[PDB]
């Protein structure tokens, strides 16, 4: 089942400035009180991210994956729910679906005839996909869940390999660091290169909950990371950014 | 050996090092879980006929294949192109499970390059298939005594089949020139015929439930890989570790250091590991490296004597006349507190001399 | 069928190492005391050459 949504308001999408953040841990090696360089896929320090709300605000496009994606959520109440990996969106080829819905986190890879305008909707009511036809992958996994949550998500979609990177943040974007941990390291072996984002609406025609996004690619570089005596990254590097950071 | 002469001239010459040798290989893989559905393909209540056998896709889980032989039941384990033994070793990408009864002089019939009405007309092994094939007799589960007609098989087929193809069509065979148009009669025979197991009959004919395994391997990542081989945990010794392909030597000792829930191994200052955590068991281990020390040979000329003295630097006596110095350990050279000049020197202001051997 | 191989064995030849020993091997926990049953089979099969 779809359901088209007539009711948007036009307007172009917002860009902001990345600040510090977009790190994330390059590997799954305890380090302690030293500096380590890495050439990994990461978002540029001060780069343009791209900046959305929902507010009479619904911002749902599609973005070309890239090589690595930074997802920034500045949520209350929890209307982000998922995301949608793909090359084709429709039962020509397979695509990923990841939603947490009010129960239980699910992971899906199937051939879903996906909808133009897919969401959620007491929650009782989903229209995200109409089929799926080719199922080859399930996960079932734990609950990953004024704006009080920062919610920090990475990508990455390496040898076949979906790596999901994340981090919460009691809290524009704020301007600090925070180091990514990884959380899910997905076996999928497909080609992805479009996603789009799932929201939940809010019935009483449908009202839209504050939130805002962020969306970032991921460019390989190098970084200097900073590890404490805990193994806890504290600061970073950005090679290319400045002369300093480069002398650095 | 070292100086490749048969004489020493006075002096410490740094020859050999102390290492603890490795005794014993600690090999350990994570806990096996999240077990392969086996048990609603093996202990299912009831399968299917074996015109329609009934297939079962197996991915991301780990397959254990000693659960099959505990059970004195199956009795036919005969496997085509991988090792039964190597089943826990050798790893797939997707395992077929496709389940169905026959009778029992028909078991022979599921084999590559074999011929009849269950090869032909009702599932097809190709010639290059790599897989186990297993088989017991199911009289308590499958025979009726009035008759059990729940179980068909397919007599007839215009050509033979395809490996790996199903036919559940109910068409009526036309075996002769007139048309059946659905109707059966003479030259006009339904293809599916019962299996009228009953518990009276012979050996031959009392009904076999059979499972084949299928294992193929794609270009995608092989997820179904069975059980590997664990041994018990030794700590404080010097043995050879092997953490998930990650092999070395080392001493494993509890560890203080605090790792997040996601690290698995950790490195020092100069890159080298020497944190772990267990597959196992979620503790952190330090490896601290076997206790490798310079041996430093303390001896005046040959021509004179053939005593010696061992120094081993940077290790405590208690590791190992024996004193101790800021160098290490010397052991063969008795300490005097005159003081002289030096003749061999040792470090830290500790010098050799030969008048036995002494250290000032 | 004259030419056979050695299916199985415990461990791994040397190099330059022949092994005719006709002996059974056991393939599970349960041993087979030199007489063939359930993963106790014959180390020397024939090959089909057609
Ligand atoms: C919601 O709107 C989209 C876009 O207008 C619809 O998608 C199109 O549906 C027509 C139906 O005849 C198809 O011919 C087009 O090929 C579709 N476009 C794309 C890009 O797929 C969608 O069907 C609408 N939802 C419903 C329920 O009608
Ligand atoms: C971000 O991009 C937009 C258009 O893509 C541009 O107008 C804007 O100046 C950019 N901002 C920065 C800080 O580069
Ligand atoms: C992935 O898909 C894009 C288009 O969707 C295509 O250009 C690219 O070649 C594909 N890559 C692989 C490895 O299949
Ligand atoms: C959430 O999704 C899972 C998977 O489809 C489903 O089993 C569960 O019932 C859903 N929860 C709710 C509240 O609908
Ligand atoms: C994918 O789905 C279609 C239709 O549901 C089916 O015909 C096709 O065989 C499926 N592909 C595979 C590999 O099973
Ligand atoms: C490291 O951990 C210890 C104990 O958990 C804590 O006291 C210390 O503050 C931590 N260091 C930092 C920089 O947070
Ligand atoms: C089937 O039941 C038996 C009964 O003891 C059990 O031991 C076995 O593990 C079960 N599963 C399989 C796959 O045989
Ligand atoms: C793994 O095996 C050990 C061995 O006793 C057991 O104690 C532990 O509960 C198992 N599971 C995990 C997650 O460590």
């Amino acid at each position: 089942q779809c359901v088209n949504l007539t009711t948007r308001t036009q307007l172009p999408p917002a860009y902001t400035n990345s600040f510090t953040r977009g790190v994330y841990y390059p590997d799954k090696v305890f380090r302690s009180s030293v500096l380590h360089s890495t050439q990994d896929l990461f978002l540029p320090f001060f780069s343009n991210v791209t900046w959305f709300h929902v507010i009479k605000r619904f911002d749902n496009p599609v973005l070309p994956f890239n090589d690595g994606v930074y997802f920034a959520s500045i949520e209350k109440s929890n209307i982000i729910r998922g995301w949608i990996f793909g090359t084709t969106l429709d039962s020509k080829t397979q695509s990923l679906l990841i939603v947490n819905n009010a129960t239980n986190v699910v992971i899906k890879v199937c051939e879903f005839q996906f909808c133009n305008d897919p969401f959620l909707d007491m929650e009782s009511e989903f229209r995200v996909y109409s089929s799926a036809n080719n199922c080859t992958f399930e996960y079932v996994s734990q609950p990953f869940l004024n704006f009080k949550n920062l919610r920090e998500f990475v990508f990455k979609n390496i040898d076949g390999y979906f790596k999901i990177y994340s981090k919460h943040t009691p809290i524009d974007l704020p301007q600090g660091f925070s180091a990514l941990e990884p959380l899910v390291d997905l076996p999928i072996g497909i080609n992805i290169t479009r996603f789009q984002t799932l929201l939940a609406l809010h019935r009483s025609g449908w009202t839209a909950g504050a939130a805002a996004y962020y969306v970032g690619y991921l460019q390989p570089r190098t970084f200097l990371l900073k590890y404490n005596e805990n193994g806890t990254i504290t600061d970073a590097v950005d090679c290319a950014l400045d002369p300093l950071s480069e002398t650095k | 050996c070292t100086l490749k002469s048969f004489t020493v001239e006075k002096g410490i010459y740094q020859t050999s090092n102390f290492r603890v040798q490795p005794t014993e290989s600690i090999v350990r893989f994570p806990n096996i879980t999240n077990l392969c559905p086996f048990d609603e393909v093996f202990n299912a209540t009831r399968f299917a006929s074996v015109y329609a056998w009934n297939r079962k896709r197996i991915s991301n889980c780990v397959a254990d294949y000693s659960v099959l032989y505990n059970l004195a039941p199956f009795f036919t384990f005969k496997c085509y192109g991988v090792s039964p033994t190597k089943l826990n070793d050798l790893c797939f990408t997707n395992v077929y499970a496709d389940s169905f009864v026959i009778r029992g002089d028909e078991v022979r019939q599921i084999a590559p390059g074999q011929t009849g009405n269950i090869a032909d007309y009702n599932y097809k092994l190709p010639d290059d298939f790599t897989g186990c094939v297993i088989a017991w007799n199911s009289n308590k589960l499958d025979s009726k005594v009035s008759g059990n007609y729940n179980y068909l098989y397919r007599l007839f087929r215009k050509s033979n089949l395809k490996p790996f193809e199903r036919d559940i069509s109910t068409e009526i065979y036309q075996a002769g020139n007139k048309p059946c148009n659905g109707v059966a009669g003479f030259n006009c025979y339904f293809p599916l015929r019962s299996y009228s197991f009953r518990p009276t009959y012979g050996v031959g004919h009392q009904p076999y439930r059979v499972v084949v395994l299928s294992f193929e391997l794609l270009h995608a990542p092989a997820t179904v890989c069975g059980p590997k081989k664990s041994t018990n945990l030794v700590k404080n010794k010097c043995v050879n570790f092997n953490f998930n392909g990650l092999k070395g030597t080392g001493v494993l000792t509890e560890s203080n250091k605090k790792f997040l829930p996601f690290q698995q191994f950790g490195r020092d200052i100069a890159d080298t590991t020497d944190a772990v955590r267990d597959p196992q068991t979620l503790e952190i281990l330090d490896i601290t490296p076997c206790s490798f020390g310079g041996v430093s040979v303390i001896t005046p000329g040959t021509n004179t004597s053939n005593q010696v003295a061992v120094l081993y630097q940077g290790v405590n006596c208690t590791e190992v006349n024996v004193f101790q110095t800021r160098a290490g350990c010397l052991i063969g050279a008795e300490y005097v507190n005159n003081s002289y000049e030096c003749d061999i020197p040792i470090g830290a202001g500790i010098c050799a001399s030969y008048q036995s051997i002494i250290a000032y």
